[PDB]
RNA sequence: UUCGGAUUGCAGGCUGCAACUCGCCUGCAUGAAGCCGGAAUCGCUAGUAAUCGCGGAUCAGCACGCCGCGGUGAAUACGUUC
RNA sequence: GCGGGGUGGAGCAGUCAGGUAGCUCGUCGGGCUCAUAACCCGAAGGUCGUAGGUUCAAAUCCUGCCCCCGCAACCA
RNA sequence: GUGGUGGCGAUAGCGAGAAGGAUACACCUGUUCCCAUGCCGAACACAGAAGUUAAGCUUCUUAGCGCCGAUUGUAGUGAAGGGUUUCCCUUUGUGAGAGUAGGACGUCGCCACG
RNA sequence: GGCGGUCGCCUCCUAAAAGGUAACGGAGGCGCCCAAAGGUUCCCUCAGAAUGGUUGGAAAUCAUUCGAAGAGUGUAAAGGCAGAAGGGAGCUUGACUGCGAGACCUACAAGUCGAGCAGGGACGAAAGUCGGGCUUAGUGAUCCGGUGGUUCCGCAUGGAA
RNA sequence: UGAUGGAGGUAGAGCACUGUUUGGACUAGGGGCCCAUCUCGGGUUACCGAAUUCAGAUAAACUCCGAAUGCCAUUCAUUU
């Protein structure tokens, strides 16, 4: 007998800290990251309206696919363009409760090179 | 009756108002002593009511005393005049409202158990009604 | 035996903080990066 | 404090002053526990008794104004307290040295054929002058020097310990604490005899780097009490020390219930332990110790 | 013996619901958050509510338990 | 990995029907081996609590983590935060060599050894092995040795229960009484 | 696994030296002597008095008498 | 400790109607205290002390005791205050 | 309520100023003596009233609590 | 439908039971890589897609627990009086807690893949 | 009146659901501590209980399960905090300088909170946080002196005093 | 004065926390007796009983709750 603890919940757990202090209004809306075994997702989102702006994933059909880090800079560039046509400059990242080392970071690093001020 | 240990060695006199707030029905035993004045308890005089009590039932059957004496009450001795703080704790009291069942017999015939509370409730410094469980 | 002591700035001498210590916990001079009001520059701060 | 004279004056005139304050804080002090025996019985009286109530809060205000103008006798700087005792039990035979020939390379040979054995339980010296080899013979026992010629055989109940001579056995950037620590002793017992070297609580903590020579001969002899071995090599042990400590460590070494070989230049230490047997330098003589030891430094 | 008491704090609510108040106005005194800073409402070193800017204070409720005072400008 | 090979191989079928179990992820496995070495010898002399680390490092072949006292004790003159206890986690491959080793030669070796405890389970299917005297690990050497020790090994696995656990430890290799 | 902090550690194989049964493990002891292993591969050997293999207990095989009963023990001396 | 040989396990040998309480001896195993003994105290002046064995009485059996025997074989006595 | 005290069988130190538990008489065992006393030699007897704290460590410093003893507990 | 991400006091929970994986989400397979463990690739991190729905997770059933909870009555009490006045009573307004009828196994959005 | 007690500060009850509110009313604390027990970034979740386990005992360490707080929060109590204010780790010194709209409290003197602006920074990828510490005690006017700094004054003038 | 919106934990009430407390059931453990004593395992007073649970009380310094009033406020209404 062991239970292994859900690591999505566990996230959650610090999701919830660091969003006492980031969330996204119209003007500077919040880059949210969700990150999968295999996938990696972006949404930017208004928390006033509650309403995503724009979105990307290494889903879209649009991303040549490889490796997972690679894929989420891959993300990053193209929800930044994504939300450059709506007009969107300057975001809060909020990094979902995980470590910005990876995955993550090679996205916001990305979204930062391709227009997201942040 | 005395609580073993007390929170705080002094407290409030306190009012006696309304009814009781609860034990206003016999629980335990067959028939009850029920308080119809509001009126301090001392411990002394719940041990002589029960004395009273179980003494004419011939240790026969149940007694429960329903009331005990929580609160601590204290005197000055004579000769002190006032003022120099609180007096030093003396007795012990259970205030008791109207409408209180105080004691409660079982275990025996309805004549005795009448008979038993009376001489009870003559030691109490409150009337006293009998009350049959319902 | 703790005790209210002066931070002094190294570079310009003006002596800046007023601070305390524990000198058991801490025996030797308490050594600061303050910021200086007269260079107005954060400079390294020592008790005198 | 400086005195006119030399230090046999220093004392005298240290020793009364010391005794004239002693006196003084010695009436202070009845003063005191006359008025605050006053105090206490008017404390206790009846209520009722008004006068004696009264003058009983008077000699309070008296018996303040004393407490606070009476001089704090100064702490007596307390004196090192050794109870050095070996763990095992020495033999007939604790040291064996035969036909060992010693030289530094490139200089004379120092001693030929050296031959002695020691007895056990026994005071050895080894005398000489500067630069005879003194210091060479006992570095030769331990194994600092291997012996160019010849064998030193140990007994296998003997245990030794090494008090060198220039304090090389302290680490200068360690503390006090971690010179001493030891696999076979617990915090609380390393505390405790340090105190009794006059090492108290943060004393401890300070760097070797930072203490005098003398203080540093303390650290290096509680090295040697807490090996609790029954063989002492000793060179020079009173150097660094004050007098007082140098007294104390010469009686303490006369009861050690082991062997002891020493070298010393000071007489009034040699004299206290009480040495059995003297071997000179550089012409080697094994010999009973006496005052013809006189003999042998002035010839 | 007794006859101890510190001096009271004036502690509590100091601005009205419905109240306009200007920028760093005190709305509530207390030990620990006993309400909690919401819009426009920052809480000082010792608990203070205060507004950061001028509008109308309201008390409100924050889940189930908590309560919580915000400043809304017009 | 001669152990991990033998339960992939042989363990997981024979469990998979003894217990009937619809899918292969349902088949208890070892999930960590946890070796405790409780020494509250560290106040008489704190030493004896480094040489006990020593030689639990050699056991298992990783440096233990020196477990602290989080209360303070009179009654063992334990003072909160003193290092009393030692403890190893072995997981993956670490793991599997160690309970091989232990089955087939420290087990052996314990002095007039007639089996290891049939109760000694948790209730949920963990069962812990109380070593009385170190010197049965071939790493010992028999002779650095100044005072014998002995270890709490905690064998820490995912079966539900403890009979899962009895016959999974048992066909990995456990002299059961 | 940290680097420099942990003993060193090796595949070795251990030996019951009473019937020279041999598998394949990892420790942290080591020794003067090698051996080769199957799949083409040398190990250090470790030499072990007794294994499993080799133990009464894992074996069930005894090698004494079992002491002898009394009652026994009283007829073979007499011969009842 | 290759000192010491207590204690214990097992196996035997004898005498005896019988050796559990209570015997002596043997083999194997086991291998205790003890590192020369505080205050105090004993014997002995030569073939003695010291040490080494041997025989005998009692006695089925059973002594480190007792009685006797020979072998080897010393040190010291100034002196009579205590 | 104001003080003084709790350490071996008893009486005392050590307590201010933290490190290591003793002294006096007594007790027990053995000596010496015809015997007893005196005397000699050995041994025993307390983790410091008790429970928490402070500290690396307390008999010691701090705090409480229970015991024992001298006072007081009301004045024209 | 599923996966993200929110608002609304748990009427959103908990426990128990049932079903599902196409995608997706997960377990899952590894330590070469950045990075990591006061020991441990368990975790964190990274790379990966053999197996598995067993668990998590989603959907569904259950009120057993937790939560929500009208009405009536009562306690208390503002105001105005009264008596036999430490207490008690009348009138007028207000009105709990308790205990209950009941409600409820959520609702309202936005985005992405289907 | 005396004796005893008290004298400033903090928390609670009294105190009558804003605030305030007396008694020689009922209870406790303070005259500090911390170089991290401060800042920030990241991460973490407790006390107990059951069961199993060498030394090991009611109870020292280990494992699983249960466990919403029954822990902890340096120090009294109250209020608060486990979206931590509790716990660990890296780097740090914002326990910054000049200030300060506006408030609270208030006889006065004082006391309390404070967004925000500038200078120069710490941590952080960034958002951002930081002008000590979960909050509220840990303090003392002026006069007179000490020490440091100073583009101030300097009794005819330059100095000095 | 009315309406509206808020802060605040008192009266009452309750026990969900903390103290105080009654009875019942059951009980770790706790006292003596015998058998067995290496003090090792039992069988009992309807012997004392933790904790648990069932029922019932109690509170200035207890609170899952909670009024009436009073209080603060509104470019509000009416009179003043
Ligand atoms: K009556
Ligand atoms: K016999
Ligand atoms: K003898
Ligand atoms: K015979
Ligand atoms: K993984
Ligand atoms: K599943
Ligand atoms: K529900
Ligand atoms: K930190
Ligand atoms: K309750
Ligand atoms: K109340
Ligand atoms: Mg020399
Ligand atoms: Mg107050
Ligand atoms: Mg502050
Ligand atoms: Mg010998
Ligand atoms: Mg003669
Ligand atoms: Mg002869
Ligand atoms: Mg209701
Ligand atoms: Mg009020
Ligand atoms: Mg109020
Ligand atoms: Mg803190
Ligand atoms: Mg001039
Ligand atoms: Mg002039
Ligand atoms: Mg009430
Ligand atoms: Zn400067």
């Amino acid at each position: 007998m062991i239970t292994k603890p859900d690591k999505n919940k566990t996230r959650q757990k610090r999701h919830r800290r660091v969003r006492n202090k980031i969330s996204g209004t119209a003007e500077c809306p919040r880059l949210n990251i969700f990150r999968s075994n295999k996938n990696i997702y972006a949404q930017v989102i208004d928390d006033v309206a509650g309403v995503t702006l724009a979105s990307a994933s290494a889903l879209d059909k649009e991303i040549s696919g490889g490796t997972k880090t690679e894929t989420a800079a891959a993300v990053g560039k193209l929800v930044a363009e994504r939300a450059a046509e709506k007009g969107i400059k300057k975001v809060v990242f909020d990094r979902g409760g995980y470590l910005y080392h990876g995955r993550v970071q090679a996205l916001a690093e990305a979204a930062r090179e391709n227009g997201l001020e942040f | 009756l005395v609580p073993k240990r007390v929170k705080h060695r002094r407290e409030f006199r306190g009012k006696m108002r309304g009814e009781a707030k609860g034990g206003k029905e016999v629980a335990f035993g067959e028939w009850g002593l029920q308080a119809t004045e509001s009126h301090w308890i001392t411990n002394r005089q719940i041990e002589a009511a029960r004395i009273a009590m179980t003494r004419y039932m011939k240790r026969g059957g149940k007694v429960w005393i329903k009331i005990f004496p929580h609160k601590s009450y204290t005197s000055k001795a004579i000769g002190v005049r006032m003022g120099k703080g609180k007096g030093a704790p003396e007795g012990w009291v259970s205030p008791v409202k109207r409408g209180k069942i105080m004691f409660e017999i079982a275990g025996v015939p309805e004549e005795v158990a009448r008979e038993a509370l009376r001489l009870a409730s003559h030691k109490l410094p409150v009337k006293t009604k009998i009350v049959k469980r319902e | 035996m703790r005790v209210n002591i002066t931070l002094e700035c190294t570079s310009c001498k003006e002596r800046n903080y007023l601070t305390n210590k524990n000198k058991r916990n801490n025996p030797d001079r308490l050594e600061k990066q303050k910021y200086c009001p007269r260079e107005r520059k954060v400079t390294l701060h020592r008790e005198t | 404090s400086i005195y006119e004279g030399d230090y046999y004056t220093y004392k005298k005139k240290y020793s009364e002053n010391q005794l004239l304050r002693e006196k003084m804080i010695i009436q202070q002090e009845k003063e005191v526990k006359e008025l605050a025996t006053f105090v206490q019985k008017a404390k206790q009286a009846s209520q009722t008794n008004h006068a004696l109530k009264r003058m009983g809060l008077e000699r309070a205000i008296r018996l303040d104004k004393k407490k606070k103008n009476l001089t704090k006798r100064d702490k007596v700087y307390k004196r090192v307290k050794m109870d050095i005792k070996p763990n095992r039990e020495v033999a007939r035979t604790p040291l064996k040295v035969e036909n060992v020939t010693f030289h530094y390379p490139g200089h004379p040979i120092l001693y030929k054929d050296l031959s002695f054995q020691i007895s056990g339980k026994e005071r050895f010296l080894v005398v000489g002058e500067n630069g005879v080899g003194k210091s060479t013979l006992l570095k030769l026992l331990m194994g600092i020097n291997i012996p160019d010629k010849g064998k030193i055989i140990f007994n296998d109940k003997t245990d030794v310990a090494y008090y060198s001579q220039e304090l090389e056995q302290l680490d200068e950037e360690k503390t006090i604490l971690e010179n001493v620590k030891s696999d076979e002793y617990t915090d609380w017992k390393l505390r405790a005899t340090l105190s009794n070297f006059l090492f108290y609580d943060d004393d401890v903590n300070k760097k070797v780097n930072v203490l005098s020579p003398g203080e540093k001969a303390r650290i290096v002899l509680c090295k040697v009490l807490l090996q609790k071995a029954n063989l002492l090599i000793l060179d020079q042990p009173t150097n660094h020390l004050d007098p007082e400590t140098q007294s104390i460590i010469g009686a303490n070494f006369n009861l050690f219930e082991g062997t002891i070989i020493v070298v010393s230049h000071n007489p009034s230490f040699v004299e206290q332990i009480g040495i059995n047997r003297m071997l000179i330098l550089p012409s080697g003589n094994i010999d009973n110790y006496s005052p013809e030891l006189l003999e042998y430094y002035s010839n | 013996s007794n006859g101890r008491d510190s001096e009271s704090k004036r502690l509590g609510a100091k601005s009205a619901d419905g109240q306009t108040v200007t920028g760093g106005s005190i709305l509530y005194r207390q030990r620990g958050t006993k309400i909690y800073p919401g819009v426009n409402v920052g809480i000082g070193g010792d608990d203070t509510l205060f507004a950061k800017v001028d509008g109308v204070v309201r008390f409100e409720r924050k889940g189930r338990d908590k309560k919580q005072v915000s400043v809304y400008p017009v | 990995n001669r152990l991990k090979e033998k339960y992939i191989k042989e363990v997981t079928p024979s469990l998979v029907e003894k217990f009937n179990y619809s899918s292969v992820m349902q088949t208890p496995k070892v999930d960590k081996i946890v070796i405790n070495m409780g020494v509250g010898d560290a106040v008489s002399n704190a030493k004896n609590l480094d040489k006990a680390v020593e030689e639990l490092a050699l056991i298992t072949g990783q440096k233990p983590l020196i477990t602290k006292a989080k209360k303070s004790i009179a009654g063992f003159r334990l003072r909160e935060g003193m290092p009393i206890g030692a403890k190893v986690t072995l997981r993956g491959e670490r793991m599997y060599e160690f309970l091989d080793k232990l089955v087939t030669v420290s087990l052996p070796r314990v002095r007039d050894f007639h089996g290891v405890s049939k109760k000694a389970f948790d209730g949920r299917g963990n069962y812990t092995l109380g070593i009385k005297e170190q010197l049965i690990f071939p790493e010992v050497d028999y002779d650095l040795v100044d005072k014998v020790r002995g270890m709490d090994i905690v064998i820490v696995t995912t079966a539900n229960t403890d009979e899962e656990s009895r016959e999974l430890l048992a066909q990995l290799g456990m002299p059961f009484q | 696994m940290k680097q420099d902090i942990h003993p060193n550690y090796q595949p070795v194989v251990f030996m019951d030296s009473t019937t020279g049964f041999k598998f394949l493990s990892g420790s942290t002891k080591g020794s003067s002597e090698t051996v080769e292993w199957e799949d083409g591969n040398t190990y250090p050997l470790l030499r072990v008095e007794v294994t499993s293999d080799s133990h009464p207990f894992y074996t069930g095989r005894q090698k004494f008498t079992q002491a002898d009963g009394r009652v026994d023990r009283f007829n073979k001396k007499y011969g009842l």
